């Protein structure tokens, strides 16, 4: 087991304070050089609506916004089930990835 | 976070530029229950404050 | 006619409509210097090949 | 802060639309970037334009 070197992939520890949050924010800083353009991969999973409530503490939709210099974008995740999974490494999964 | 930084070099683009007179909408009034109307300083006018 | 800059551009925001800007100016200035260029060749042409009319 | 000035601690959304033009927004609640360009008085809010 491993992910994209690209992106984390963001679960919320073990029991403890899991629920569902309103949206967060973050900032992506520069991290490169000179006269560079900075690139950013990131995205976000969905799954079963029983192992959204295992994984995440919640079950309905979940909504994602991406904002660079004048770029703006907005999405929201899908719960039940998914297309029939395609160019993937070939193991059957339960859940998807937006990127 | 927002394209509001070319706002003037937008506006420099017409021949012809004018702020308006009143106002397109009645803030107090809006939807959502009556609004006080905030004021900060650090925004200073004509008098002071 | 003059090539300035497009009035809705945007820097940040449209770059590829930019892009394409900068490639109708340089397209553009090209075409207009090769003209010329014709123009005088033509034109100096006819100053040397005119050099036999006194004899006349 | 929030809940002082308006009745909500949650982050507020926002949504503009001018002839097949739209954008869409979404406030920060937490620590915001140090202020900058501005009047000169520390405020721990910020605004987005
Ligand atoms: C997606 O959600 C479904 C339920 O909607 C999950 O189904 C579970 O799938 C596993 C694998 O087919 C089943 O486990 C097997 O069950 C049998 C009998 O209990 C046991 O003999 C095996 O050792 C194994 O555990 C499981 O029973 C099934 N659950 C139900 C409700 O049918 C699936 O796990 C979910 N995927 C994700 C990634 O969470
Ligand atoms: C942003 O929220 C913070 C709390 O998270 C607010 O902090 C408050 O800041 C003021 C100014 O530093 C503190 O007031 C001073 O407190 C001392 C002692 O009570 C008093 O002697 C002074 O006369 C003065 O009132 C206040 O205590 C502090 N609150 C806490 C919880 O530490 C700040 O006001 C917030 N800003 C906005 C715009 O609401
Ligand atoms: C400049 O700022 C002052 C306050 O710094 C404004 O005075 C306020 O006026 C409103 C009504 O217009 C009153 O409700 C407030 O009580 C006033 N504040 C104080 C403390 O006097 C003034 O109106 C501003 N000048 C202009 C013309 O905008
Ligand atoms: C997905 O796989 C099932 C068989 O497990 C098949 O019946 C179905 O047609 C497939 N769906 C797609 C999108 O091809
Ligand atoms: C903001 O100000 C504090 C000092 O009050 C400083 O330590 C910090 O580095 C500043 N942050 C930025 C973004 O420069």
């Amino acid at each position: 087991n491993g992910f994209f070197a690209t992106m984390a992939w963001a679960v919320p520890k073990n029991d403890k304070n899991k629920t569902a949050t309103n949206p967060l924010t973050i900032e992506v800083p520069y991290i490169c050089t000179e006269g560079e353009d900075q690139i950013t991969v990131w995205g976000f999973h969905s799954d079963n609506e029983t192992q959204m409530a295992k994984l995440y503490g919640d079950s309905k939709p979940q909504k994602f916004t991406s904002s660079a210099n004048g770029v703006t974008t907005h999405y929201v995740s899908q719960i039940g089930g998914f297309p029939n999974q395609t160019e993937d490494g070939g193991l059957p999964q339960s859940g998807r990835i937006v990127v | 976070r927002t394209k509001i930084r070319q706002l003037p070099n937008l506006l420099r683009g017409y021949e012809h530029i004018r702020l308006s007179t009143h106002n397109v909408i009645n803030a107090e009034n809006a939807p959502g229950g009556p609004y006080k109307i905030g004021t900060s300083g650090s925004c200073p006018n004509i008098t002071n404050g | 006619k003059n090539l300035q800059r497009l009035s809705g551009a945007m820097d940040e925001l449209h770059n590829e409509i930019l892009e394409l800007d900068e490639k109708v100016d340089d397209l553009r200035a090209d075409t207009i210097s090769s003209q010329i260029e014709l123009a005088v060749l033509l034109s100096n042409e006819g100053i040397i090949n005119s050099e036999l009319a006194l004899e006349r």
